[PDB]
């Protein structure tokens, strides 16, 4: 296909959505609810770009790039001012109830929400009201649960249920009291439950074994190895 | 006012003792003759063509054409498992019409099911009804039992060979279930999260099968079209919206109620003739044309026909055409605070702008109620109204949520500005750190 | 422990006959358990999950999604007053104040003897007769704050 | 400047000369004074969302009490 991003022409696969097509080219669009292996659901409303109808269009329309196909001759803008303002607004809305926890959070320096808060350029807090809180569950020896940090992006339930085929992790509740976890305290029964520590873009699901002897990602000495 | 069958096709067979009309009385008052004609002399495709040519639009608030919705169904004969759903949820505040039309005329709804299911080639039909309408559920189940006893439902209906089964599904009390894709999700026993479109329910709806969702009033308009013809329905009103509509005013008026009126009837006509105007010592201030999810309009907009395009060009929506009248002594900030509390607790929680931005507006409106508003709060409400519009959120709950807020800010900004009585403070002084005194 | 009775299981199975997927009877199964017991206890989620063949997480998500499925114990009668916009214009605040003064509880809480539980609800579809209030099966309209004690007395 | 809890501070003291270079490696008991230093009232755990002893969920600054999903309110 052929897409025009910010006046520049790119050749992308037409079967792809706009978010994964633009991420493949190296363009930075913030995203939370989308994952390459899980598909697109359009929940978090973070991947907004402005799609124009043709080349000589000025108004445009804010669309979600994860839900928009990368069809031939598609004109979009990522760095438009309205799209940037909407993406910063979505980050701010996620930040209204987020806890003041980054120093004592195992995902600090490893957090997709931190990266997308910085990437949208949102750093000034003008929300002044109470933040909703939550009580945590015991998920067993491996996964630590901290529901305060949730941005309600549905990656955990989509992975664990639709992808991994697990049955003991769902979304419960309503309007903004959505809760993610098990119906009761207990060990997560999936053999692939540990991938939640990387599927979750926040510090809700964390590696408890890493948490007992914790260090940040910049302090790690890594190597490529085989399990 | 007398009601002839020609100008009141939905309410002429009502009873004066507010009692339901059962099968014998319904058949005596020209019942199931449109269904008999449609199922014994008409192909489904020409019934869909008759509905499309009659200009029947949806009565659920969207105003979409019913025939064009029915024409989105696939032409393939391999997909023969098809569903007709009735949005009897009626959870929008200010709406009280489907309760009346299902408690008093259930067989009109059943006949509409029969005709629309035969037209859609839909083998099953479900009435997604809210759980607070106990009498409507009892009457609908009794009507379905009577129609099954009379051979109008089940297998081999009236000798045609069309098999159709009708169920009543009582809901569990959530407003978002009224959204058609969320209605499909709640019918499947899931959390009523709405679905993205495309694909539409006509292609893959209930359990992935072709499925058409229609309001109670649309399916009650269907039998009159099939019984009295198409040109009769087109010649009800001399307007671009064909047929009649259940309209009416509610709230601090002399005679709040529901009346069947042709399209193009002005709202001042309804208020000053059927509602009887405002009560004693009350000055009319504002009005919502179509329930809680519509923009407020002022008294200057009262001389306006209750059509879709006329209300839409005024900066609102016709909606369910059940107007609510707000008098002078009701504070606009308190009214919008109540509306936003409803909309922010009836969110489904799927998408971030509704889920995390309606509660922010609720808290801002609570602060403006208490006189604890701070500068920038009205700007935050305006930015929320601009960023919760169509396409920004996953479904249309949040645009309908922010319509009253932006309309009340547009027409009654002085009260919101009167809510702001304290300086903006987001931080507290930390002893030892000098603050960054921004200008 | 929890155990479904025979009548509850028969009603759930008969509701499962009405749909081509047994998951679609989850809302009605929760409502059946709620009718028989006043609310849905913790073991009822797993019991309904075992009957329907769906995960208990799905049943719990449905049970906590919908407002009229009670996952906490309630009183013998659920007072549900409409707090929506038309009843706000018609003055439900007097009704709520009268109910709070008569029952000596906050909304969402239950009295000491378990007689009434006070809950705000959404619009009851009776806006032309507001303010409305739905006790267990009966909707009461044209309410006034002086008629609350005479209306609550008939619900023993 | 990096500390989000105001734990680490530089005092007005300069007399730190030593005989052995190994004795210039100050462990935690050599650094942890018995008071608040230059910032006398800031408490990070009074602001953090994470629960510790004496401070449950919802007891931090600008936090509401947690609402259970089983609660009867709509
Ligand atoms: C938030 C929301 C709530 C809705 N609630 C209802 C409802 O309670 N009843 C209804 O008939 N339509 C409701 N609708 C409209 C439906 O999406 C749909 O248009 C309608 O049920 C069927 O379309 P029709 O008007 O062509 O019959 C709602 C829409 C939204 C966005
Ligand atoms: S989840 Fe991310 S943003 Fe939230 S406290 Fe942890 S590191 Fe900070
Ligand atoms: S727990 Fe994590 S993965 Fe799940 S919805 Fe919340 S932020 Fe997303
Ligand atoms: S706008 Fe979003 S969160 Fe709100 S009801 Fe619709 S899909 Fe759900
Ligand atoms: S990444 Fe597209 S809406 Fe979430
Ligand atoms: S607003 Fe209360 S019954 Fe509709």
């Amino acid at each position: 296909a052929t897409i025009h991003v910010d006046g520049k022409e790119y050749e992308v696969n037409g079967a792809d959505n706009l978010l994964e097509a633009c991420l493949s080219l190296g363009l930075d669009i913030p995203y939370f609810c989308w994952h390459p292996a899980l598909g697109s659901v359009g929940a978090c409303r973070q991947c907004a770009v402005k799609q124009y109808q043709n080349a000589e269009d000025t108004r445009g329309r804010l669309v979600m790039s994860c839900m928009t196909p990368a069809s031939d001759g598609t004109f979009i803008s990522i760095d438009d001012e309205e799209a940037k303002q909407f993406r910063e607004s979505v980050v701010e809305w996620l930040m209204t109830n987020h806890p003041h926890d980054c120093p004592v959070c195992e995902e600090g320096g490893n957090c997709h929400l931190q990266d997308m808060t910085v990437m949208t350029g949102h750093s000034f807090r003008r929300y002044r009201f109470t933040k909703r809180t939550h009580r945590n569950q015991d998920l067993g020896p491996f996964i630590s649960h901290e529901m305060n940090r949730c941005i309600a992006c549905y990656r955990c339930v989509r992975y664990y249920k639709d992808y991994a085929g697990g049955t003991d992790l769902g979304v419960y509740g309503a309007h903004d009291n959505v809760y993610f976890g098990r119906p009761e305290d207990g060990t997560l029964e999936s053999e692939f439950s540990g991938n939640l520590v990387e599927i979750c873009p926040t510090g809700v699901f964390t590696d408890k074994t890493h948490s007992e002897r914790y260090n940040r990602k910049w302090d790690m000495q890594f190597a490529p190895s085989i399990c | 006012i007398i009601r002839t069958p020609e100008t009141h096709p939905l309410t002429w067979r009502l009873r004066d003792d507010k009692q339901p009309v059962w099968l014998d009385e319904y058949r005596s008052k020209n019942g199931y003759e449109g269904a008999r004609k449609a199922l014994t002399g008409l192909s489904p495709d020409e019934i869909v063509n008759q509905v499309k040519d009659a200009g029947l639009k949806g009565r659920g608030g969207a105003g979409f054409s019913t025939g064009l919705k029915w024409s989105l169904m696939p032409k393939d004969e391999s997909m023969n498992i098809r569903y007709l759903l009735c949005n009897a949820d009626e959870m929008e505040p200010g709406t009280y019409k489907d309760r009346l039309l299902m408690e008093q005329l259930p067989h009109l709804l059943v006949e509409g099911m029969l005709i629309s299911a035969f037209a859609l080639k839909a083998y099953r039909g479900y009435i997604f009804l809210r759980g607070e309408y106990i009498e409507a559920a009892v009457n609908l189940r009794r009507a379905i039992a009577e129609a099954t006893e009379a051979g109008l439902l089940g297998k081999n209906i009236m000798g045609t060979g069309f098999d159709f089964e009708l169920f009543v599904h009582t809901g569990a009390g959530r407003y978002i279930c009224g959204e058609e894709t969320a209605l499909i999700n709640s019918l499947e026993g899931r959390r009523a999260n709405p679905r993205s479109k495309p694909p539409f329910p006509a292609t893959s709806g209930a359990w992935g099968k072709p499925t058409c969702v229609n309001n109670v009033e649309t399916l009650c308009n269907v039998p009159a079209i099939l019984a009295n013809g198409v040109e009769w329905y087109q010649n009800i009103s001399k307007s671009k919206d064909a047929g009649t509509k259940l309209m009416g005013f509610s709230g601090r008026v002399k005679n709040p109620g529901l009346w069947e009126l042709p399209f193009g009837t002005t709202a001042r006509e309804i208020l000053e003739d059927y509602a009887g105007g405002m009560r004693d010592g009350l000055k009319f201030k504002a009005w919502q044309p179509g329930g809680a999810g519509t923009d407020f309009l002022t008294e200057a907009h009262l001389d306006l026909p209750m059509e879709f395009e006329s209300i839409g060009k005024a900066g609102s929506r016709l909606g369910t055409a059940l107007a609510m009248a707000v008098d002078h002594e009701i504070n606009m900030v308190s009214l919008v605070r109540n509306l936003e509390e409803f909309f922010a607790r009836e969110s489904c929680g799927w998408c971030t702008p509704c889920r995390d931005g309606l509660p922010w507006s609720v808290k801002i409106l609570r602060a403006l109620e208490r006189g604890e508003g701070q500068p920038g709060d009205i700007e935050t409400l305006e930015q929320l109204c601009r960023f919760l519009g169509p396409g920004k959120t996953f479904c249309a709950h949040a645009p309908g949520a922010v319509e009253p807020l932006q309309s009340a800010i547009k027409y009654f900004r002085e009260e919101f500005e009167a809510g702001i009585k304290q300086p903006f403070s987001n931080t507290h002084l930390i002893n030892g750190i000098q603050p960054n005194l921004l200008k | 422990a929890f155990e479904l009775s025979a009548a509850e299981r028969e009603a759930i199975e008969h509701e499962m006959h009405h749909y081509e997927d047994p998951r679609a009877a989850s809302i009605e199964a929760l409502k059946i358990v709620q009718k028989q017991r006043g609310w849905v206890p913790d073991g009822a989620i797993h019991a309904i999950a075992d009957v329907l063949g769906i995960p208990a997480s799905d049943v719990e998500g449905v049970a906590t999604f919908y407002s009229q499925i009670f996952r906490q114990p309630v009183g013998r009668h659920v007072i549900r007053y409409c707090d929506s916009v038309v009843c706000h214009i018609n003055g439900y605040q007097g009704i709520q104040a009268a109910l709070e003064k008569k029952l000596n509880i906050k909304p969402g809480q239950t009295t000491f003897d378990g007689r009434f539980t006070l809950l705000p609800t959404c619009c009851l579809g009776n806006c032309d007769k507001g303010p409305n209030m739905m006790i267990d099966e009966d909707t009461h309209a044209h309410l006034t704050p002086e008629a609350i004690p005479e209306l609550l007395e008939r619900y023993k | 400047e990096a500390c989000p809890t105001t734990a680490i501070q530089l005092t007005p003291d300069f007399e730190m000369g030593e005989y052995k270079r190994q004795d210039l490696v100050y462990e935690k008991e050599d650094l942890l004074i018995s008071g608040p230093g230059k910032y006398p009232e800031y408490n990070f755990y009074r602001m953090a969302g994470m629960a510790i002893d004496g401070k449950d969920k919802g007891e931090a600054e600008n936090e509401a009490k947690p609402i259970d999903v089983k609660s009867l309110l709509p």
